[PDB]
């Protein structure tokens, strides 16, 4: 079968600087009419994929001139001449030589580099409504930070927790290139009522030292 | 301008069957090749099947004999009948408009028009609607509040704030699978701390797979 290989799998780029992504086909995509049947698509966060380049080098309608495609035969390159924050997303090549049979490359994640931004941190106790049903979720929010790397530690009466929390992180924002993160500590009602002080301690490059938010049950 | 709308994605037992529909509006897609493309976990695109204007079909080996594409020009629609489904078939399925059938050697413009997708979940787990709890703003600038949407299956859940009027500062987090096999997520918003006394904040949760619509007031405790 025709195989489509993209490289790199991911890259991070400072706005204003160029990005290059390549696609290699196991078989030539050039047909006798001189045209290369290779397209590029982008999928931005929360959106369906959209066409960027068709037939190797032709910008699709509405696509700005920062995007260009080149190559022939079995090797193709997408270049973004000057990256902007709104370019964050996944980029896919696709062969159409076998039309109406198509094959997508595995995709390349484009991340945007920006200046360090400290998270704003918030802690939320469990609601009275949840506690009845025998469960207590404690939520720690880290809002609008960069870089992605962040450490969240839970402490209950100053005892370090392990094994009872889960994190979720947003996709990088298309305007300000930051992340937000939630950490949720799940305890039984009985365990939650055994202790008084609940704290989440956040370590991040943008903080001058780890920040602790806490509440007394 | 053509718009495509897929429907029919739902939770189905392993071994079961499901029919997806794609309805085109705006213009006829009767002369176009139409494609089905699927995506697991919001990453990766896999072409699955296509149908031409004349009803000719094409499939990847992994679905050949189990999937059947068909179309109805009078309803300006395309269909994907799936049988003997497996967990490897779970994902979001997009309908995509291709070139005019038989013309790609002369006129090929890429795959211009995609639907929003419909979600297929192959699992023996039960549908379960979420519980919605407030994340109340702290009594102690910028304030955060939110809603915790806990213990539901399958995906997806949508969250809006104040019936869509409030969009600035909203983060709805990707769902996380708990060890139980149920999903949970939070939606948070940051608002002027001075508005906490005068502005009402309501999170509008919709879990269509379970017919759950819940409005939760979130106020200072």
């Amino acid at each position: 079968d025709l195989l489509m290989t993209q490289s790199p799998h991911s890259l991070a780029v400072t706005p204003g600087e160029p990005a290059s992504i390549s696609c290699r086909s196991s078989q030539s995509l050039l047909l006798g009419n001189g045209r290369n049947y290779l397209d590029w698509y982008v999928q931005k966060p929360g959106q369906s994929p959209q066409l960027l380049i068709y037939l190797g080098s032709n910008r699709a309608s509405g696509v700005p001139d920062r995007f260009s495609g080149s190559g022939s035969g079995t090797y193709f390159t997408l270049k973004i001449s000057r990256v902007e924050a709104e370019d964050v997303g996944f980029y896919y090549c696709m062969e159409a030589r076998q039309t109406p049979r198509l094959t997508f490359g595995g995709g390349t994640k484009l991340e945007i580099r920006r200046t360090v931004a400290a998270p704003s941190v918030f802690i939320f106790p469990p609601s009275d409504e949840q506690l009845k049903s025998g469960t207590a979720s404690v939520v720690c929010l880290l809002n609008n930070f960069y870089p992605r790397e962040a450490k969240v530690q839970w402490k209950v009466d100053n005892a370090l927790q392990s094994g009872n929390s889960q994190e979720s992180v947003t996709e990088q924002d298309s305007k300000d290139s930051t992340y937000s993160l939630s950490s949720t500590l799940t305890l039984s009602k009985a365990d939650y009522e055994k202790h008084k002080v609940y704290a989440c301690e956040v370590t991040h490059q943008g903080l001058s030292s780890p920040v602790t938010k806490s509440f007394n049950r | 301008e053509v718009q495509l709308v897929e429907s029919g994605g739902k939770l189905v037992q392993p071994g079961g069957s499901l029919r997806l529909s794609c309805e085109a509006s705006g213009e006829s897609v009767g002369d176009n090749d139409m494609h089905w493309v699927r995506q697991v976990a919001g990453k990766g695109l896999e072409w699955v099947s296509s149908i031409g204007s004349s009803g000719d079909t094409y499939y990847i080996d992994a679905v050949k004999g189990r999937f059947t594409v068909s179309r109805d020009k009078g309803r300006n629609s395309v269909y994907l009948q799936m049988k003997t489904l497996t967990v490897g078939d779970t994902g979001v399925y997009f309908c995509v408009r291709g070139p005019e059938s038989g013309w790609f050697y002369h006129y090929y413009w890429g795959l211009g028009v995609w639907g929003r997708g419909t979600t297929v979940t192959v699992s023996s787990a039960s549908t379960k609607g979420p519980s919605v709890f407030p994340l109340a703003p702290s009594s102690k600038g910028t304030a955060a509040l939110g809603c915790l949407v806990k213990d539901y299956f399958p995906e997806p859940v949508t969250v809006s704030w104040n019936s869509g009027a409030l969009t600035s500062g909203v983060h709805t987090f990707p769902a996380v699978l708990q060890s139980s096999g149920l999903y949970s997520l939070s939606s948070v918003v940051t608002v002027p701390s001075s508005s906490l006394g005068t502005q009402t904040y309501i999170c509008n949760v919709n879990h269509k797979p379970s017919n759950t619509k819940v409005d939760k007031r979130v106020e200072p405790k």
